[PDB]
C-alpha cells in the first residue's frame, strides 16, 4: 500500500497565511522537501522613506496572530536606535503585554490549530461520557462529570446531524484514518476543551487589551515608553490580574494535562521531525539593553550540542536569496539588507519562496519554544529545568525525545506554563514599583539624523529582529528577520535545507490523500507566512 | 460543508496579516463557537479548517456551488501587478480565485481596511499593485458592504449579518459603502477627552503631565476627527481603545490610511 511519488499540501491549513509544501515521498516515507511561501506583500519597501515613528503602526500589520510582538520589535529597535531608556514601568507593561500574548497565542495553536492532527471530533460522538470524565478528572485537579462532557456530546451531535460539518469539511480523519489513535473518550475530553478554548481566549487576549488599547493590534507603545497612564491604576492593574489568574488556570488544568494525555498516545511522534540547530534571542528584560538580562537568555546551539551554547552574535546572520524570489543570490546581513522581488514560479532557476533563508554563520536555525525551552534548560534556568523534567517524568521518556515533532509540541506547553508562572512575578515587580512612588512610564527623546537600530523580542515564534538605518532622519533602510523566516524559509546559497524542510525527511504517510503526518511536523513549528514574508 | 438549515459561510484570506480573523475570534454575545455551531455554517476558512490541500480545496468548491447558496467574507487585499502573481493559494492567483468565486456570491462582505480599501500593502509605492475588493474587482459588479479598520470591531461584523439574514439586504450604506448604523459618527464626536480638544488643551507630549491627565491627543496626531468608526461606543474587547490607552487614533477604518494620516504623529 506504500506510496511514492509527489504530495502536495496547498494549502496548508491551520496556521496563519499562505503556505504551500511540496515532497517527494518513496515506499510510504518522505525523501525531499520543499517549503513554498505564496504570498508577498513587500513591508520593508513601504517604509523607506517614511517617519520612523511610524514603523511600528505598519509592521505591526505583519501579523495579526503574532499581534503586538512586531510593535514591540520596531519600538524597541527606534528606542535603540535613538538611545532612549524607557521607565522601568514601560518594560514592566510592555513585558506583561508581551506575556499575555504568549499565553493567548500557545493556547490558540495548541487546540484550534494543531489538535485536529491528532483528534479525530466526530469520533467523540461515540464516547461513554462517564467514562470520558473519570479520564478527565484522573488527568487533572478540575472535575469533570458525565453531564459536563454528555452536553458538548449532544451539542456536536446536533451539528453533525445537520450534515453541515463546516469547518470539518473533509477532515483528514472522517471514515476513521489510520494515523489517528485516540479513542472516544480521549477524543472527547479534547474536543470539550477545543471549545472551552473558544471562549476562554477571549479573556487570554483581552488582558492584552487592558493595558494595550485593544487586541488584535495594540496601541500603546511609544518611542520612549508607553501611553497609558491608566495601566498604573488598582483598577486596571486588578482586571489584568484576574484574566491572567483565569489564564494561567487553564493553562495549568487544561491545555498541559491535554498535551500530555495527546503526547502519552502518540509517543512514535518522538521518531520524527527532529532538526540540528537552535537560536534563541531571550525574552522578558531588566535592562532594554542587555540581552542577558532577560528572564529567557539568548544562545545559539549547533548539532544539538547544548553543553557548548554559543553566544548569539548578531554580525553572524544572513540572509540569502538563491532559493528565493528576489534578485541575483547575494545573501545580507539586515543592516545591508535587499527587498527587490522578482518572481520566477514554482522551481523557475531553483527559487521556490517569497521567504528569503535566514542564516546563521551559514547554517540553518529552528527557533521558537523547542529553542527557547532547550537553550533556557541547558543554561540551567530553574522553572524552565522544573517543568520539562516534569513533563519529560510524566510522558516516561528521556530528553533525546525532545527533538521532535512531540518534543516540540511539548516544549509550546513547557514555556506556555513557564511564562503564565512568571507573569505573575513580573505583576508584582510592577506592583511594587508604583508603590514606591515610580508613576513614569514615558522617557523624553530625540530623534537623530543618522543612526542604526535594532531590536529584538523573542516572540511565540521565535526569534524576532527589526533592524533600521536612519539617513536624513527618515528610513533608509528597515529590514525584518521573523522567527518563521528562519524555520520555514527556503534552502540558502549552500543548499542546506532549511529547519521545517530537514525535519520532514523521515515522515510517514499512511495515505497519501490525506497525509496528516506532514502537517503533524509542519504544525509543530507554528507557522506564521504573513511573518515569515512580510 | 453545508445545505439547508444554517446559512452558508466562505471566508477567503488574499493579502492579510490574520489580524481580521483573529477578530472574529473575538466575538462576544454571541461568541464565536455560537457563531459557527449555532447561527453559521463556516464553509471555508484556511486559519481553522481540518482539512488542507486538494480536501480543502475540493471544500471550497463544494461550498460554492451549493444550490442553497453562500455569503462571502473576505480578508485582504487583493495583489494585481504582474497578473496577480505576488498572491496565490493552490497555484491560482488571488485575483483569479476572487473574481471567479464572488460574482457567485448571494451577498459579499469586505472585512478589513485591506478588504475594503487596499490597506497596508497598498501603501505607496505598493509593490504588488493591491487593491481593495471592489476596486479589483468594478468590473464584475461586485459591490461588497465595507467594514472597515484594522481590524474592524467583530461587532460590526455580527451586527452587518445578523442584519443581512434578519432583512434580506444590506443595511444604509455611506459613500464609501460601510454601514452607517457603525460608521456613521466620528471617532472624535464620541471621545471622552473632546471637552479638552474644544479647551485647546492638548498634551505636548506623552511624558508630560497634560497626557497623563488625559488631555486631548491632537497635536500628538489624533486622527479621531478624520475617521469614522465606533470605537469609543463599542470599545474592544469590552474593555478598552486606543484613546483611552493614552494612544492617538491612526485613523485605521479610512481608505489609503497608511498614506494619508501619516506621519502618525502629526496634525
Ligand atoms: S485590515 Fe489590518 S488587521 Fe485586517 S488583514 Fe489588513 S492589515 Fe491585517
Ligand atoms: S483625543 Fe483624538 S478623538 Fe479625542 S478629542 Fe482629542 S482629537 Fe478628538
Ligand atoms: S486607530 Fe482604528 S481602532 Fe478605532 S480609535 Fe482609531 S479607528
Ligand atoms: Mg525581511
Amino acid at each position: 500500500s506504500s506510496y511514492s511519488g509527489p504530495i502536495v499540501v496547498d494549502p496548508v491549513t491551520r496556521i496563519e497565511g499562505h503556505l504551500r509544501i511540496e515532497v517527494e515521498v518513496e515506499n510510504g516515507k518522505v525523501k525531499n522537501a520543499y517549503s513554498s511561501s505564496t504570498l508577498f506583500r513587500g513591508l520593508e519597501i513601504i517604509l523607506k522613506g517614511r517617519d520612523p515613528r511610524d514603523a511600528q503602526h505598519f509592521t505591526q500589520r505583519t501579523c495579526g496572530v503574532c499581534t503586538y510582538t512586531h510593535a514591540l520589535a520596531s519600538t524597541r529597535c527606534v528606542d535603540n536606535a535613538v538611545g532612549v531608556h524607557i521607565p522601568k514601568n514601560a518594560t514592566y507593561i510592555r513585558n506583561l503585554v508581551l506575556g499575555a500574548q504568549y499565553l493567548h497565542d500557545h493556547i490558540v495553536h495548541f487546540y484550534h490549530l494543531h489538535a485536529l492532527d491528532f483528534v479525530d471530533v466526530t469520533a467523540a460522538l461515540k464516547a461513554d461520557p462517564a467514562k470520558a470524565a473519570k479520564v478527565a478528572s484522573s488527568i487533572s485537579p478540575r472535575k469533570t462529570t458525565a453531564a459536563d462532557l454528555k452536553a458538548v456530546q449532544d451539542k456536536l451531535k446536533t451539528f453533525v446531524e445537520t450534515g453541515q460539518l463546516g469547518p470539518f469539511t473533509n477532515a483528514y480523519f472522517l471514515g476513521g484514518h489510520p494515523a489517528y489513535y485516540l479513542d472516544p473518550e480521549t477524543n472527547l475530553i479534547a474536543t470539550a476543551h477545543y471549545l472551552e478554548a473558544l471562549r476562554l481566549q477571549v479573556k487570554a487576549a483581552r488582558a492584552m487589551a487592558v493595558f494595550g488599547a485593544k487586541n488584535p493590534h495594540t496601541q500603546f507603545t511609544v518611542v520612549g515608553g508607553v501611553t497609558c497612564y491608566d495601566a498604573l491604576t488598582p483598577q486596571r492593574i486588578a482586571e489584568f490580574e484576574a484574566l491572567w489568574k483565569e489564564t494561567k488556570a487553564f493553562v495549568d488544568e487544561v491545555y498541559i494535562p491535554d498535551l500530555l494525555v495527546v503526547a502519552a498516545a502518540y509517543k512514535d511522534w518522538t521518531q520524527y521531525g527532529g532538526t540540528d540547530n537552535f537560536i534563541t534571542f531571550g525574552e522578558f528584560p531588566k535592562d532594554e539593553y542587555d540581552l542577558n538580562s532577560r528572564f529567557f537568555k539568548p544562545g545559539v546551539v549547533f548539532k544539538r550540542d547544548f553543553k557548548n551554547i554559543k553566544p548569539f552574535d548578531k554580525m553572524q546572520i544572513e540572509e540569502h536569496v538563491r532559493h528565493s524570489w528576489y534578485e541575483g543570490a547575494e545573501a545580507r546581513h539586515p543592516w545591508k539588507g535587499q527587498t527587490q522581488p522578482k518572481y520566477t514560479d514554482l522551481h523557475g532557476d531553483d527559487r521556490y519562496s517569497w521567504m528569503k533563508a535566514p542564516r546563521y554563520m551559514g547554517e540553518p536555525m529552528e527557533t521558537g519554544p523547542l529553542a527557547q525551552v532547550l537553550i533556557a534548560y541547558s543554561q540551567g534556568h530553574p522553572k524552565v529545568k522544573a517543568v520539562t523534567d516534569a513533563v519529560l517524568a510524566k510522558l516516561g521518556v528521556g530528553p533525546e525525545a525532545l527533538f521532535s515533532t512531540l518534543g516540540r509540541t511539548a516544549a509550546r506547553g513547557i514555556e506556555t506554563a513557564v511564562i503564565a508562572e512568571y507573569v505573575g512575578v513580573m505583576l508584582q515587580e510592577y506592583k511594587d514599583n508604583i508603590a514606591k512612588g515610580d508613576n513614569v512610564i514615558c522617557a523624553p527623546w530625540e530623534m537623530p539624523k543618522q543612526a542604526e537600530g535594532v531590536g529584538f523580542v523573542n516572540a511565540p515564534r521565535g526569534g524576532l529582529s527589526h533592524w533600521i538605518r536612519i539617513e536624513d532622519g527618515k528610513i533608509g533602510n528597515f529590514q525584518l528577520v521573523v522567527p518563521s523566516t528562519w524555520t520555514l524559509g527556503p534552502r540558502c546559497d549552500k543548499n542546506k535545507l532549511s529547519p521545517v524542510e530537514a525535519s520532514l525527511i523521515g515522515t510517514p504517510v499512511a495515505d497519501a490523500k490525506r497525509p496528516v503526518e506532514i502537517l503533524r511536523t509542519v504544525h509543530s513549528f507554528d507557522p506564521c507566512i504573513a511573518c515569515g514574508v512580510h | 460543508l453545508m445545505g439547508p438549515r444554517r446559512p452558508s459561510v466562505v471566508y477567503l484570506h488574499n493579502a492579510e496579516c490574520t489580524g481580521c480573523s483573529e477578530s472574529v475570534l473575538r466575538a462576544f454575545e454571541p461568541y464565536i463557537d455560537t457563531l459557527i455551531l449555532d447561527t453559521l455554517s463556516l464553509d471555508y476558512h484556511e486559519t481553522i479548517m481540518a482539512a488542507a490541500g486538494d480536501a480543502a480545496e475540493a471544500a471550497l468548491e463544494q461550498a460554492v456551488n451549493s444550490p442553497h447558496g453562500f455569503i462571502a467574507v473576505v480578508e485582504g487585499g487583493i495583489p494585481t501587478a504582474a497578473n496577480g502573481i505576488y498572491g496565490k493559494v493552490a497555484n491560482h492567483t488571488m485575483l483569479d480565485i476572487c473574481s471567479r468565486i464572488l460574482p457567485k456570491a448571494q451577498a459579499v462582505i469586505a472585512y478589513g481596511t485591506c478588504a475594503t480599501f487596499g490597506g497596508v500593502q497598498a501603501a505607496k509605492p505598493n509593490p504588488t499593485g493591491a487593491k481593495g475588493v471592489n476596486d479589483a474587482l468594478k468590473h464584475l459588479g461586485v459591490k461588497a458592504i465595507n467594514i472597515a479598520g484594522c481590524p474592524p470591531n467583530p461587532y460590526n461584523l455580527v451586527g452587518t449579518i445578523v442584519y443581512y439574514l434578519k432583512n434580506k439586504a444590506a443595511p444604509e450604506l455611506d459613500s464609501l459603502n460601510r454601514p452607517t448604523m457603525f460608521f456613521g459618527q466620528t471617532v472624535h464626536e464620541q471621545c471622552p477627552r473632546l471637552p479638552h480638544f474644544d479647551a485647546g488643551e492638548f498634551a505636548p507630549s506623552f511624558e508630560s503631565e497634560e497626557a497623563r491627565k488625559g488631555w486631548c491627543l491632537y497635536e500628538l496626531g489624533c486622527k479621531g476627527p478624520v475617521t469614522m468608526n465606533n470605537c469609543p461606543k463599542i470599545k474592544f474587547n469590552q474593555t478598552n481603545w486606543p484613546v483611552d490607552a493614552g494612544h492617538p487614533c491612526i485613523g485605521c477604518s479610512e481608505p489609503d490610511f497608511w498614506d494619508a494620516m501619516t506621519p502618525f504623529y502629526q496634525n
